[PDB]
């Protein structure tokens, strides 16, 4: 059963972010197991219609995913220092 | 744009 623009109508607006947090999480959690709640987190910001775009287009979660750890990471050496 | 000082995840269950 897959996550449906409809589906997501169905919803109040913060139900549809965890809705789409948790199809995205397991690929995410695939990708970097440890950052994984703090990078949906992180994605959760972006637009529905834009985060159903990365549910579609393994590229475009890959590239998305890669650009938020590397802010994660910036950040946190700016904090461990 | 991402911020690093977002809101953590927490999926219904992690064997997701």
């Amino acid at each position: 059963s897959p996550l449906t623009a409809s589906m997501l109508a169905s919803a109040p607006p913060q139900e549809q972010k965890q809705m789409l947090g948790e199809r995205l999480f397991p690929l995410i959690q695939a990708m970097h197991p440890t950052l994984a709640g703090k990078i949906t987190g992180m994605l959760l910001e972006i637009d529905n219609s834009e985060l159903l775009h990365m549910l579609e287009s393994p590229e475009s979660l890959r590239s998305k995913v890669d650009e938020a750890v590397a802010v994660l990471q910036a950040h946190q050496a700016k904090e461990a220092a | 744009t991402l911020n690093p000082n977002a809101k953590e995840f927490n999926p219904r269950s992690f064997s997701q």
